[PDB]
This record gives structure tokens, C-alpha cells and sequence, in this order.
RNA sequence: UAAGCGCGCCGCCUGGGGAGUACGGCCGCAAGGCUGAAACUCAAAGGAAUUGACGGGGGCCCGCACAAGCGGUGGAGCAUGUGGUUUAAUUCGAAGCAACGCGAAGAACCUUACCAGGCCUUGACAUGCUAGGGAACCCGGGUGAAAGCCUGGGGUGCCCCGCGAGGGGAGCCCUAGCACAGGUGCUGCAUGGCCGUCGUCAGCUCGUGCCGUGAGGUGUUGGGUUAAGUCCCGCAACGAGCGCAACCCCCGCCGUUAGUUGCCAGCGGUUCGGCCGGGCACUCUAACGGGACUGCCCGCGAAAGCGGGAGGAAGGAGGGGACGACGUCUGGUCAGCAUGGCCCUUACGGCCUGGGCGACACACGUGCUACAAUGCCCACUACAAAGCGAUGCCACCCGGCAACGGGGAGCUAAUCGCAAAAAGGUGGGCCCAGUUCGGAUUGGGGUCUGCAACCCGACCCCUGAAGCCGGAAUCGCUAGUAAUCGCGGAUCAGCCAUGCCGCG
């Protein structure tokens, strides 16, 4: 029990919200549910996109949505006929009308979210564990990070013994709070239970 | 460097400490970029860890030993004094004339005598 | 500690007298923090040294204090099965404090009802070479040498 | 009795005391703050994200 | 002075145990010696070196570890959590430190997982298929403790064949059927996530080189120094990484920006409270900056550093936070959530009314209030900070001894409110007493919240317990700390908060 969560301990400093309206104490607590009943539907329809935030803004009572994803293609559809359905989901479950934008993740190997993702679905899939946390480091460092570290916990290649493969390569200075360190954190769903699925990319200082 | 305007105290306490110790014990050893072709020692038991690693890389090895020393691992031996600041001078600056001379340029000895103890 | 000799803690002077002994004993008569009461107890005792002798209560405080500190005492060493009492000097800070803490604690074991009496009586016998803080300091060098035996342990 | 239970919670009843704070991702009842509509745990977990706007490590 | 290189000759070994035993034989005065098996049994016994861990081994070194102190706990009442007992149930988990005012930042019903009893089943909730009806919605009628069961009515916007008959129709809702839901049921050794803990301890590693048959070692053994594997020196190592530190916040000095709701120094006016003009200077507020670095001086030292000094608001990490290395603990949590597997299906699911989690012969932990005179009561008078509030904070009247109730401004709050800060100071009362100490317990009469305070709420108003400083033991704290005094908040209708997190 330790490690604070790399984001959380940036958000002034280095690293932003995910979230910025404001709201008073009359209303942050139904913009806050709306917030999470979108993230949440977002989430599992934008699963193969691979989606690393979702991003909200919210002024004159009206929200748009900035999803990041590595595969715009996936969200927009041949001439945007799935993007068409997502911007009416977003109203159906919201009373309210929110402009859903898409943004490439220039780099999907310097995203944590989806380095994590993308692991995570490798185990999924029966691939080793070992193996496949060591070449997401490469991918990682290939793509120019200062330094990566990706965990994979317990139950790897399905034993009962649940453990904890790690693998690290660079800097990953987690005290230093300068840094900006981007941290990702999917599941695997298996036959055998859950891997959870930790990735720290670590990017430049200042 | 302009770079130096600006820069912490603690990196300039820091990376003043470091070049001067970088400065003390890599003076000579920046000269070559390169293994060399012949290593010179004046007290080879003295400088055996050295005599070590250039015999390993089959690397030449000429020294100044004396009657301390172990002249099977030394390939070219001036068998001779070599503690006496004056039997040193003699033999390295006889050496490095040799050199100058047979790469081109015969020159003046330099100052060595600085005070002869 | 461990690592250092410990920077003992210079007082403030005292705002009448301007005594740095006096605010010592103040602050050992003082009880959660309540040094008003404190020094409006000692100073309330100051003046009953006046109403009962033509003397400062300076001069007679600072008499109590030299006849409570202790010249020796026994300081608890241990051998590794048993215990002695050892026997040895007093430190000069160690006097002062012993000797302000015993005139106190000597002082509220008196009968009479309000402290500044009790603080003064106390005083007045103290510095008359017996009250209550005396015979604690008297116990003290008499536990000593009921144990000069072992004073070739002196640490 | 947990999913009838946050169900039960919205339904909003005989007697106004009969209503109680839920937690709005756990059903939890208990250390739901009344700012969030969240759990003590939910708080915490979302705060690190940066998804509760505003919301900041506090240290003094 | 070989365990090297060789020749001669002797002696001895052939897994461990059984066992130097048995049998036999020889020797011995005896004790016993020598010679010396097997059955059976084990899958090893074992040498040396390696990394650890451990020591009632050593050296060096640290932490409120002891010591020095100051105040407590252990005794008393009570509050609270726990063991246990009990119960129909007293749901469940936490178990040395690191479980026990812990999950619980709010148990009368709700919560609520338990008990009793009354009720429901495609279900309180989801996705979808078939079908006669109904197709939104909304109202009462019986029977009930309530759920529920039974009931009878008001009454179709919508797509659309249309100028209509009449007729297609999608939401949506009930009936039955099908898939399915539901499970705080089990497993924290199947798990994730998060947490505790050793420990903010000073460590844990790597790349290449070099050493070693190898595990591994060096680096990171040594000397100095530091809060620190911090730095220096040295050295078969030269570097690097995770940690340390720094980068982040608060507090301390000052500057610039800004001048209302905040401030009021000098004016001018004045129903006194900055109330009006003025003004932002100071105080504040809050955003950006400056400022400390052993930088300077003296001494010691090879250096790092140390002792001291000056200046400075501030030094030698200025004071506090946030921050927790590789790993440990088969630590904690399936009852926050998620999750593999196991299990329940007119019930282990679901709804209700009532009870229970509040039981009490005991035991324990954490607390509160105390035993009093450095005190207690009453009057009067001060000086905070951080928070909170427009179905809420409530000024101010009035009635009431009072809780509170009637009125009723202001305040989307640097505006108005909670708000009295308490300890302190000044008066007076008490006069050492189980008391004008202490406020347990119990009787009554009230108030408020709420459908409802019997189990079981808090508050107000008219009995007065134990307790005269606590055994063995045991805890906290090194400075604005302890000690003491109040204030605010989350949860929350209310509150069992004496808890918690904060503020001074
Ligand atoms: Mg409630
Ligand atoms: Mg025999
Ligand atoms: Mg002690
Ligand atoms: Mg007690
Ligand atoms: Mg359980
Ligand atoms: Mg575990
Ligand atoms: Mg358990
Ligand atoms: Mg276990
Ligand atoms: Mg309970
Ligand atoms: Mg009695
Ligand atoms: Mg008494």
C-alpha cells in the first residue's frame, strides 16, 4: 500500500484535469454524474478506437467533448455515420445537446492509457507476459520517452500464485514532480480473473 | 557559455566539482581516442593493473623497471632505475627525443630540472 | 540525544526584577500554560517577603535557590543481575533546576490555602536553611554517602 | 442485498426520513459527501484521475 | 618443513544410518580393548565456499528507544469500540506492534447485510424475443401493520389510409410464455484495485570492465563528513538507475500588480464605531515575484565539512506539509468497487410492518468528566483563526426561568448570519468540608426533529452516586512541541460526537 497516483500528484503542477468547468455546490453534483455517465458510455463504445482521454469542457451550460484516440477512423465511421450516432447517444443519455470532437493522440506509444491498453489486450489473447511488457518498454522507448516502466500484476499465464511482472527501461522518477509522467492502468478480463495493467511513460522535465 | 548565465547554484557547485576531478584525472587520457599501440610504464609492478589490461588486448608493453619487477610481462625492458626522479628524466626525455626526431622535427630538451630536489 | 549536547534554552529576563532565575521559577510554578497566574503568584509571594521582613525578596529568593541545590546526588547505574545507587557531582544546570523544582514542589505540599503564601513561607524557610525543599536536598546528599561506598563507579 | 438496494434508494418514499444518501458509481451508503454524490472511495479514486474539476491534493 | 613434480614400500577408503553394535575369536583381574559383519532402513549423508537471516557475538552509528523532564493511562463515574456471555436476532468484517472512538465522515423506521411474522414472483433493476388485451398518464373503493391482493373510474397527444367510415402506428404501461435478471451466499492462499506495515529507515539495483570453475564479488569493504549510498578522500573500477535531495503547497521578511464587500494615516464633515466625503497609504485579501547560497569573516581540516562571528525577517535542511525505493508480511479488504471459481432460483432473490445490531455476571482498548483553592460559582469586561450557510445561516422584537415558539429584516454572502471564543482581566461569593469540589443516578414537568423517540434521540427546567490523585504495570511529547483553553467542519431530519479532520 503506497505509490500515489502519478497524475494526482502532478495536476496543479506538470500534468492538467481531465475535467475543468466549474460549478457551485447546487450543481457540481449533477454535472459530475453527467461527466461519468458520458466517460462511462464513451468507454466501452470507443473501446477499439483506443481512447486514451476524455476530456470535458462545459461553459454557457454546454458541453463539448474532446475524445483522444488513436484511430479517429474508428470513431467517425465511412463519411461519419458512427460519429452521427454518437453525438445523438451522448443527447439521448444527456437532456442536453454536446459536441463530440475527435483528436488524434499523435503518438499512441507515448500515451500510457493505451501502451497499458494495448498489453492488457495482448493478455487477453493467451500472448506472454514477460515478453509482451518488455517490447511495449521498446515501443515506448523507440518512440523517444525518457524513460517507461510497465507492470503487469498477478495470475500471469493463469497460475494460482498471483504475482506481479515488471519491466522498466530510462528514468521513471516518480518523486520528481516536474516530470510528467503519464500513468495508464487497464484491465485484462480472463478465464482466470483479472491482470491489472500499469504503465508510466515519462516524457521531459519543466 | 551563455548557458552559465543562468543555471542553479547547486549545478555550478555541482559541475565545477566534477570537470575539476574530469580536469585532474583525465588530462593525459583524452589524447587518445583510441587503444594505443605501446604503453610506456616506469615502475611496472608498480603500474601492474596497467601492464595487466594492455597485455590482455595484446597491446605492447615498454617500461622502465627495475630490480623490483617482472620482466616476462614486459615486452620492451629499459632495465634501470626507476625511482630516482634524475634516472627517469634521462630515460623518458631520451624517449620522447626519439620520438619527435622520428616523427619529423628534432627539438630542444624541455624544462624537467624544475628544482632537482 | 544521540548526536549532540542539546542547546539548553536561554529564558527571558524577568520584566521586574530582570532576572533570568526568576522566570525560571516562574515557569515552574506555571501549570497549563497559565503564566499570568504564574508571575501574579510569585510577585503576590514577593511582597508578602516584604509585609514579613525589611529584605528583597530578591536577595532571600536567590538564598532559598543556593541552600535547595544539591552538592550530590545518587544517580541509578546498573551492574546486570542488580542495582546500585551511585553517588556523584551535581551539574551547575541540574542545581538550579533540581533546586526550583523541589522549592515548588516543596511549596504546594504546605498547609496554608493560597500559593503565594505557601511560596513565600516556603522561601523565607528555605534560604533559613530548612524547609520542606531543604530536606529533600539533605535526603539527597544523605542517599548519597549512605552510598559513598560505590562512589568508584562515577560516571 | 446490494443492486435492489441503490435501486430502492431512488424510488423516493413514505416519509421524507426515509431517504438516504447513496453513493452515485458504488452503491455505497456509508462516507457518501453530499458535494460529490461520491463515496469516500469513489472520491478518491476519481480525484486522482483529475476528474473531479477543481479538485486538488491539499497540503498545508 | 608441499597438499607441487616424480620413484619405492607400507597402511587405509568405496553412500548414510544400523555400528565400532551383534556373533565368533584373541587379549585383559576388571573396566574394557582389538578383530568386525548382516537384516532392515533412508535418497541422501557429506566437504568447501556464496547470499542472507539470526545471536543472551564485536565495532561504529541512529530514532521520544532509554535517560532528563512535563503531563497522562491502569483506580472512580460515564462515553465508546472489543472479548465474552446472552438472545429469536443480538448481521458482517478488523486480532500484537500494524484489530479494539477501526470499515461506520451520523443504526429509532431508512440505513440493514440479522430475527420474527405478513407478502412478491420475469421479479426492485438490465438486454431482447412471442402474443389476445392494454397500449403514456392520473384518480379514488375495499381488505390489511404495511407491503400486497382485489377494485372502479377519469381517458389516447402520436406516425398515419383521410375531407371521413374506419384503419395502419411508434413510444409507453399492465397479463401470460420465453430467454434472463437478483444474491452484503463462499473463497482476500484463485484475483485486480486500493490500503496497512517494516520505514521517510538509507537503502535496492543496473550497464560495461575487472576477480572467481561457480553461486557470487567489486562498484556499494576503508578514512572522514551528513538528516541521507549527502558530500569528500581513497580504491579495479568508470558510469547509471529506483530511492535521498531538489522541482510542488503552507508558515515566516519584503517588493510589484489590484482598492470592494476589506483597511482608515493625514483631511472635511458626523445621528461615534469608517457613518459620508475623500484616499489605498498602512492592515488585509491574492496573484506574480524577490530573498539564504556556509555567499561573506575568523578558526580547525588534505577535502567534504565543522566551531564561531557578522550582516539579515529568516540560516547552516528557517518551521510545517505533500511525497514512501527493490521488496517484506501467503498482512488487510470478494461487505465500497471490480473480478476467476464455487454455490442459491415460489428463494440464499424481492417488498413490508415490528424487533435487533443499543442485550449485561463479567474482562480489555481508546476517550471524556473529575477528586478541587494555581480551584469552584456569579456578574461584568476583552483579544482569535479556520470553516459553514438562500427550503439554509438567521440579525432584531416579543412570550416564555428556559429549551424553544410566535413575528421578522439581512445574506446568491471579504456585504448578512451562525458568533458567545474560551482560558484571560476586573468585581464579588465559597473558606478546606465529600464541600458552592464532582455531576453519576433517579423522579417529575417542558421543548425540538420526525409518519413515529416503548425498546432507543437530543435539549431545557426543579435528586446529588463514586471519586481525597489511583497496584503490578503502562502511554504521549524535544518548542510554539507538551500541557491547557475554547472555535469550525464533514456525515447529518434529529443524534447518542466525550469520536474524527481542522482552526486558532
Ligand atoms: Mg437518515
Ligand atoms: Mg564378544
Ligand atoms: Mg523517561
Ligand atoms: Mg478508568
Ligand atoms: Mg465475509
Ligand atoms: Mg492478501
Ligand atoms: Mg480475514
Ligand atoms: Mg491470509
Ligand atoms: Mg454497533
Ligand atoms: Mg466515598
Ligand atoms: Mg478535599
Amino acid at each position: 500500500g503506497n505509490k500515489i497516483h502519478p497524475i494526482g500528484f502532478r495536476l496543479g503542477i506538470t500534468r492538467d484535469w481531465e475535467s475543468r468547468w466549474y460549478a457551485g455546490k447546487k450543481q457540481y453534483r449533477h454535472l459530475l454524474l453527467e461527466d461519468q455517465r458520458i466517460r462511462g458510455l464513451l468507454e466501452k463504445e470507443l473501446y477499439s478506437a483506443g481512447l486514451a482521454r476524455v476530456d470535458i469542457e462545459r461553459a454557457a451550460d454546454n458541453v463539448a467533448v474532446t475524445v483522444h484516440v488513436a484511430k479517429p477512423g474508428v470513431v467517425i465511421g465511412r463519411g461519419g455515420e458512427r460519429i452521427r450516432v454518437l453525438r445523438e447517444e451522448l443527447a439521448k443519455l444527456t437532456g442536453k445537446n454536446v459536441a463530440l470532437n475527435v483528436q488524434e493522440v499523435q503518438n499512441p506509444n507515448l500515451s500510457a492509457p493505451l501502451v497499458a491498453q494495448r498489453v492488457a489486450e495482448q493478455i487477453e489473447r493467451r500472448f506472454a507476459v514477460r515478453r509482451a511488457i518488455k517490447q511495449a518498454v521498446q515501443r515506448v522507448m523507440e518512440s523517444g520517452a525518457k524513460g517507461a516502466k510497465v507492470i503487469v500484476s498477478g495470475r500471469i499465464g493463469g497460475a494460482e500464485q498471483a504475482r506481479t511482472e515488471w519491466a522498466a527501461q530510462g528514468r521513471v522518477p516518480l518523486h520528481t514532480l516536474r516530470a510528467n509522467i503519464d500513468y495508464g492502468f487497464a484491465l485484462a478480463r480472463t478465464t482466470y480473473g483479472v491482470l491489472g495493467v500499469k504503465a508510466y511513460i515519462f516524457l521531459g522535465e519543466v | 557559455s551563455p548557458e552559465i548565465e543562468e543555471r542553479p547554484k547547486k549545478e555550478q557547485v555541482r559541475l565545477k566539482h566534477e570537470l575539476e576531478r574530469l580536469q585532474k584525472y583525465l588530462s593525459g587520457f583524452r589524447l587518445l581516442k583510441r587503444l594505443p599501440d605501446a604503453i610506456f610504464v616506469v615502475d611496472p609492478t608498480k603500474e601492474a593493473i596497467a601492464v595487466r589490461e594492455a597485455r590482455k588486448l595484446f597491446i605492447p608493453v615498454i617500461a622502465l623497471a627495475d630490480t623490483d619487477s617482472d620482466p616476462d610481462l614486459v615486452d620492451y625492458i629499459i632495465p634501470g632505475n626507476d625511482d630516482a626522479i634524475r634516472s627517469i628524466q634521462l630515460i623518458l626525455s631520451r624517449a620522447v627525443d626519439l620520438i619527435i626526431q622520428a616523427r619529423g622535427g628534432v627539438v630542444e630538451p624541455s624544462p624537467s630540472y624544475a628544482l632537482v630536489q | 540525544a544521540r548526536r549532540r549536547r542539546a542547546e539548553v534554552r536561554q529564558l527571558q529576563p524577568d520584566l521586574v526584577y530582570g532576572d533570568v532565575l526568576v522566570t525560571a521559577f516562574i515557569n515552574k510554578i506555571m501549570r497549563d500554560g497559565k503564566k499570568n497566574l504564574a508571575a501574579r503568584i510569585f510577585y503576590d509571594a514577593c511582597k508578602i517577603i516584604q509585609e514579613k521582613t525589611g529584605q528583597e525578596p530578591l536577595k532571600v529568593f536567590k538564598q532559598a535557590v543556593e541552600n535547595v541545590k544539591p552538592r550530590m546526588e545518587v544517580r541509578s547505574r546498573r551492574v546486570g543481575g542488580a542495582n546500585y545507587q551511585v553517588p556523584m557531582e551535581v551539574s551547575p544546570r541540574r542545581q538550579q533546576s533540581l533546586a526550583l523544582r523541589w522549592l515548588v514542589q516543596a511549596a504546594n505540599q504546605r498547609p496554608e490555602r493560597r500559593a503565594a503564601v505557601r511560596i513565600a513561607h516556603e522561601l523565607m524557610d528555605a534560604a533559613e536553611g530548612k524547609g520542606g525543599a531543604v530536606k529533600k536536598k539533605e535526603d539527597v546528599e544523605r542517599m548519597a554517602e549512605a552510598n559513598r561506598a560505590y562512589a568508584h563507579y562515577r560516571w | 442485498a446490494r443492486k435492489a438496494l441503490i435501486e430502492k434508494a431512488k424510488r423516493t418514499p413514505k416519509f421524507k426520513v426515509r431517504a438516504y444518501t447513496r453513493c452515485v458509481r458504488c452503491g455505497r451508503a456509508r462516507s457518501v459527501y453530499r458535494f460529490f454524490g461520491l463515496c469516500r472511495i469513489c472520491l478518491r479514486e476519481l480525484a486522482h484521475k483529475g476528474q473531479l474539476p477543481g479538485v486538488r491534493k491539499a497540503s498545508w
